[PDB]
């Protein structure tokens, strides 16, 4: 026996930091009473076996921390000192808090009369880093006190998958996971880091390689990923639209398409209607006042009965591929080498071994992350790569579909519970001011004539309804849908959302901020606009593991405690392995983990911590009355606990749903309090409850199904590595969506050899098939009112087609591809004195901000200081060697670092001019660790864009000096 | 005895191995600072038993070659550092008969230090400045001796660290190093037949560190 281990419980744990959750065994003393003393691997979970990066490895160190918060603090407003202070006190005072800016703030209708129920006084930013149920929870307790501007990460690096993907496939997820990476043919990694950002996800890319696989790295920098791939094709910052427009022209022109698959499941032969057109970089219906495109101009030609016009034959000059090949005809190899910076050698080699997986025997998947995407064309970009993976075959296939890596471990669950402004859990819009009823909000669930067209959305009636019942299960929902606080349909989505949040703060337009398990004084853009304008709050609640920069931004750099009249709550919360419960990884794996230790000193989990402060709320009102106490006092947080505390397991069973009377549904029989076998058994006239849709199935009548740990596979599921029971994902265990498309007609798979479903004597077999019905009777994208993956989608902002804009402005006076320069539909000084592209990004050893990792010895022993990576060229200008201090600034501020001066970094050629990119890494901060450096985002303009409302942390402007 | 084979390429440096080997033991975190590298420790100490080496090398086109080396004491099958610390005291210094594992036992404060570091063609050996004990790599013997994989191979995620039976590994390193060969013609074995740590290099060792090879 091993002295360490010998007299601790085991128990496992699923890793606290980014989302291809990796499984723990955690080992605690006293049987499970005392601390953890060892925190590994998990040899027996399918993702990892075992393996932990750095971050994995340390969470010991991160558990057992003696920095750690131990009891809820007090900064009195214009004091320089924390007070300790009582759990029942902070609550209390909390509660005090929320009530009088409520009652005081609470408007009943807008301006135009119409009916809100909210308060604008009050924001909430986070997070993806609590419990599945605690997001779900929490989101539900912000929008009782009828909040409207609740944020979390998500808005940063997952907003623009969602409407990307959701137009081409009809939904915003990863489509595959991280086991079926291993089963491609071909690997392109472009706005990913994976070998350092998503670390374990190369145990399956070199798997793929071991079996012949080619894996191209797309990216400006030389990075560890680079070092392992086949192929690195260095790209200049935003000419990813040309990278990949030149690539779809490639496809075309070699016909290197997967015809049948085009045909039959994209909608190449739709008819587009005679009203579209694109000429120098503008499509039809351009408002060049209101800078909006008219998008009833891209509409399809309809039928008789409303479906959109097919010629299966491709002849027809208005068919969606025919316009596909009109539109991509200008992205030739010279002028795509020439602005990509990519030679037309290696352009050539990219494609030829990328287009190859056209073959309906070979799959290629495209992994990509944040780094690409952070500015108003990022969804464009997401577009491309879906249109290109659709024209290949490869959405559907094992080794194929668009694998857009979650950041988070429950980033993915978070946005799933509704953690933004624009959705509630399962991913229904919040209502606006003009969805004054709840017949209303239904009607604008779009419709299809088409008979083979499943249009599974048509159910969103029973979804809200379901909803609505397990939050006000006393009430009829079209009672209770008047509780919940709406955004005004006349202002901007974007104005809700986290940018817009710092400049409404700025101007002192929050009385209270919920900063919870987030540090935005270092994760917001342009920090010192975000730390000067937090001192604008009354009063900040920040939950969060350690004291940090937001919780102690008035006694910051540059800060006079005595002139900040902010009154802060600081509330120390449990680490991931202190407490039960689940996250959604990259993959929509639902996994369930245990608490090993108990809360380390006075700390509690999040979901004790909302419900506490809630329940104090709720009796305030019970004895004061004030401002609409319907949404507060008839919400059901009962189902949420046991023995006088936040309950997992309940909530979880909630989520999930169950009858709240004997009900007949599909024709089956069930009664009163038997938990919802899957949504496909909810319904609108509110026998059923569900808190969100997409969690019915997780935990039915049969058990908890996110807890199950079984590697229990049918051949075809193991030859792929579905490992179905092995937890479960969200819907309904498909474990690759679109599986349907993977197959003909007659229910045969493309490639046999990697089957994902086949139809076998009656039944498909594999994975759960994605929508119910026989081989070639259904369209295989049953979350698209039209049924076909969307080559053509014109649904987005930016047109039906990506189309190369800049999204630099700095260095660059002439788009080669139109007259059109910047996003049409989309102001920067770039001032001479700063003319280098600076840029951040991610090392493997820290994690967001550094305010965990930065509490982590053997973390910080790695990686100590905030550096910045320079080419050779811009050292010998700057007279920079290798290690010597630099000065970073820029128009919003500068900072110290450490330089590398490697060849991992390279001067980019834009338009005839060397522009020399800076890189600088955002995981450091002024609270910890001594000579650390501060946050990258002091350098970084706070400007988005109206539609995406993501600031451009990857592309501004700075100048580096010797010191 | 057993054996670990190193692919090197296969290695991502994610460093989950170095992180790995001081939860394990417990082992104090160093003072580091930048000095233009990631690499960090920059050596192996009384503290580090294991610190990947970062090595960038030029070649036309794009990018570099970027080497990786986690470094661990090779647990010689002839250990050169057993034979000097015999000298002063006959177990200082003892080799695990089942293992193979060359273990320095806590006589290592009466034998040189310096001495015994000198005698090490591959410069593993590191002295506490207080206890004037000699520490490196122990090959996690505790683990192995319980069934359990080293920690440096089990947190591993790209099947760079392999470890198991000295035939076994040996089949497999000769396998590798012939699929390896055909992607990096000019890879080879370190030191097959003296070391119990055989890394698969993708070119020349010394680009990885000097005393990469004996
Ligand atoms: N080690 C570690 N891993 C993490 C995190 C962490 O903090 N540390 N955080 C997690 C989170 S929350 C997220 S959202 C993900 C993000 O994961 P990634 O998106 O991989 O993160 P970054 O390293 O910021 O950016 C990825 C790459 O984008 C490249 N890039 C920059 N500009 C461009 C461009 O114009 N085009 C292209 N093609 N590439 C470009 C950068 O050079 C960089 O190598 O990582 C997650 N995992
Ligand atoms: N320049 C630049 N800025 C960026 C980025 C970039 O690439 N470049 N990336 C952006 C992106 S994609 C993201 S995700 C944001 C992230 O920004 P933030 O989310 O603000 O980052 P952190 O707070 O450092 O990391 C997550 C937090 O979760 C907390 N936490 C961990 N476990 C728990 C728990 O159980 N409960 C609670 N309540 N808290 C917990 C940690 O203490 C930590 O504070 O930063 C964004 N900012
Ligand atoms: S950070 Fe991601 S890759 Fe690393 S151990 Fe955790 S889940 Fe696995
Ligand atoms: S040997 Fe494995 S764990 Fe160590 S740095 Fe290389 S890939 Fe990471
Ligand atoms: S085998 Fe054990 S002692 Fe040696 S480097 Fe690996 S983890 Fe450290
Ligand atoms: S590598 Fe050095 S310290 Fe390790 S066994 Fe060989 S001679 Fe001794
Ligand atoms: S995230
Ligand atoms: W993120």
């Amino acid at each position: 026996e091993l002295q360490k281990l010998q007299w601790a419980k085991q128990t496992t744990s699923i890793c606290c930091y980014c989302a291809v959750g990796c499984g723990l065994i955690v080992h605690t003393a006293k049987d499970g009473q005392g601390r953890a003393v060892n925190v590994e691997g998990d040899p027996d979970h399918p993702i990892n076996e075992g393996s932990l990066c750095p971050k994995g490895a340390s969470i010991f160190q991160l558990g057992e921390n003696d920095q750690r918060g131990t009891q809820p603090l007090y900064r009195a407003p214009f004091s320089d000192t924390w007070k300790p202070v009582t759990w029942d006190f902070a609550l209390t005072e909390i509660a005090k808090r929320i009530k009088k800016t409520r009652d005081a703030s609470f408007t009943e209708k807008n301006a135009a009369g119409d009916l809100v129920n909210r308060t604008e006084a009050i924001a909430s930013f986070g997070s993806a880093a609590m419990d599945n149920e605690e997001c779900w929870a929490y989101g539900n307790i912000l929008r009782s006190l009828g909040l409207v501007y609740i944020e979390h990460q998500a808005r940063i690096x997952h907003s623009p998958t969602v409407p990307a993907l959701a137009e081409s496939f009809g939904r915003g997820a990863m489509t595959n996971h991280w086991n079926d990476l291993a089963n491609s043919d071909c690997i392109l990694i472009m706005g990913s880091n994976a070998a350092e950002n998503h670390p374990i996800a190369f145990k399956w890319v070199l798997r793929a390689k071991d079996k012949g696989a080619t894996l191209i790295h797309v990216d400006p920098r030389f990075t560890r990923t680079s070092a392992r791939c086949d192929v690195y094709a260095p790209i200049r910052s935003g000419a990813d639209i040309p990278f990949l427009g030149g690539l779809i022209k490639y496809i075309l022109d070699n016909k290197l398409y997967f015809t049948d698959y085009v045909r039959e499941y994209t909608n190449a032969s739709l008819i587009v209607g005679e009203k579209f057109s694109f000429k120098d970089g503008l499509f039809s219906g351009y408002d060049a006042a209101n800078k909006k495109y008219d998008k009833s101009m891209w509409a399809f030609e309809l039928d008789a009965n409303g479906v959109p016009k097919r010629d299966p034959a491709l002849k027809h000059p208005r068919c969606v591929i025919n316009l596909l090949k009109k539109h991509y005809e200008r992205y030739n190899l010279d002028k795509v080498a020439a602005i990509t910076g990519t030679s037309k050698e290696q352009l050539q080699q990219v494609y030829k071994a990328y287009a190859a997986t056209g073959k309906p025997d070979k799959a290629g998947t495209i992994m990509y992350a944040m780094g690409w995407t952070q500015h108003s064309v990022g969804v464009q970009n997401i577009r491309a790569m879906a249109m290109i993976q659709l024209l290949l075959g490869n959405i559907g296939v094992a080794g194929g579909g668009v694998n857009a890596l979650r950041g988070e471990s429950n980033v993915q669950g978070s946005t799933d519970q509704g953690l933004l402004a624009h959705i509630w859990p399962g991913y229904n819009p919040v209502p606006n001011s003009k969805a004054a009823t709840l017949e209303l909000y239904n009607a604008a669930t779009p419709q299809s004539k088409d008979p083979m067209s499943v249009n599974w959305w048509q159910n969103r009636p029973k979804y809200v309804a379901s909803y609505l019942k397990a939050l006000y299960p006393d009430e009829e929902p079209a009672a209770a849908y008047d509780y919940l606080p709406r955004i005004d349909a006349g202002r901007k989505l974007t104005d809700y959302f986290w940018l817009n949040i710092f400049e409404k703060m700025d101007k002192g337009e929050f009385k209270g901020l919920f900063a919870w398990g987030m540090n935005p004084a270092c994760g917001g853009a342009n920090a010192n606009k975000n730390r000067k304008a937090m001192g604008k709050l009354e009063w900040l609640v920040n939950v969060n593991l350690f004291e940090n920069e937001t919780s102690s931004f008035w006694k910051g750099p540059g800060m006079n405690p005595a002139e900040i009249g902010t009154e802060v709550f600081f509330l120390p919360c449990c680490v991931s392995i202190e407490k039960e419960g689940s996250v959604a990884n990259s993959g929509r794996w639902m996994q369930w983990r245990y608490r090993g230790p108990k809360p380390y000193a006075e700390t509690k989990p999040d979901g004790d911590i909302m419900l506490d402060m809630f329940k104090k709320v709720r009796e305030l009102y019970a004895k004061e009355g004030g401002a609409y106490p319907a949404p507060i006092a008839k919400l059901n947080i009962a189902d949420w606990e046991e023995h006088n505390e936040f309950s997992p397991t309940k909530v979880a069973k909630l989520m999930n749903g169950y009858f709240l009377k004997d009900t007949e549904v599909g024709g089956k029989q069930f009664k009163k309090g038997q938990q919802v076998p899957s949504f496909a058994f909810l319904t609108a006239d509110g026998s059923t409850c569900s808190g969100n849709w997409l969690h019915a199935g997780s935990f039915t009548d049969a058990g908890n199904l996110m807890a199950r740990r079984d590697k229990t596979q049918t051949p075809e599921q193991a030859r792929i590595g579905l490992f179905p029971n092995w937890s479960f994902c969200w819907p309904v265990n498909r474990r690759i969506l679109y599986n349907r498309a993977s197959v003909d007609k007659t229910g045969k798979p493309w490639n046999p050899a990697k089957a994902v479903i086949e139809w076998k004597d009656g039944k498909w077999v594999g994975d759960v098939v994605d929508g119910g019905g026989d081989p070639g009777t259904k369209h295989p994208f049953i979350m698209q009112t039209h049924g076909f993956g969307a080559l053509y989608g014109p649904g987005r902002e930016e047109g039906p087609f990506p189309e190369h804009y800049e999204p630099l402005e700095c260095p660059v006076s002439k788009n080669p591809f139109s007259k059109q320069l910047h996003n049409p539909v989309a102001k920067a000084v770039c001032d001479p004195r700063y003319p280098f592209i600076g840029t951040t990004y991610r090392v493997t050893e820290h994690w967001q901000t550094g305010l965990m990792t930065r509490r982590c010895a053997w973390l910080v022993e790695a990686e100590p200081q905030i550096f910045c990576e320079i080419s050779k060229e811009l050292a010998k200008l700057r007279g920079i060697g290798n290690g010597d201090t630099v000065k970073v600034s820029s128009l919003r501020g500068a900072l110290e670092a450490v330089a590398i001066v490697t060849e991992r970094i390279r001067p980019f050629k834009i338009e005839g001019v060397d522009v020399h990119m800076v890189g600088l890494p955002w995981h450091y901060g002024w609270m910890v660790p001594k000579n650390g450096g501060d946050t990258a985002n002091l350098l970084t303009p706070s400007a988005g864009d109206p539609n995406t409302g993501i600031p451009e942390t990857k592309a501004f402007m700075v100048d580096v000096r010797k010191v | 005895g057993k054996m670990f084979f190193v692919d090197l390429s296969r290695c991502t440096a994610c460093r989950g191995c170095q992180i790995a080997c001081k939860q394990w033991k417990n082992l104090p975190a160093e003072e580091t600072r930048n000095t233009g590298s990631h690499q960090n420790p920059p050596d192996l100490s009384y503290v580090t038993l294991k610190t990947v080496r970062f090595t960038e090398k030029s070649r036309k086109g794009p990018g570099i070659d970027w080497l990786f080396f986690p470094e661990q004491c090779r647990h010689c099958v002839e250990p050169p550092c057993k034979g000097q610390a015999d000298v002063d005291l006959e177990g200082a210094v003892v080799k695990d008969e089942t293992t193979g594992a060359v273990l320095f036992t806590e006589l290592t404060a009466k034998v040189d230090g310096e001495s015994v570091r000198s005698a090490c063609p591959y410069d593993i050996p590191r002295i506490d400045p207080v206890t004037k004990r000699l520490s490196k790599c122990d090959m996690c013997n505790d683990r192995v001796q319980n069934g359990l994989l080293p920690a440096c191979v089990k947190t591993c995620p790209t099947g760079t660290m392999n470890f198991g039976d000295e035939q076994e590994m040996l089949a497999l390193a000769e396998k590798r190093l012939a699929e390896v060969k055909k992607t990096y013609p000019g890879a080879v074995l370190g030191d097959p037949n003296d070391v119990r740590v055989v890394y698969l290099f993708t070119r020349d060792p010394k680009d990885f560190y000097e005393h990469a090879v004996a």
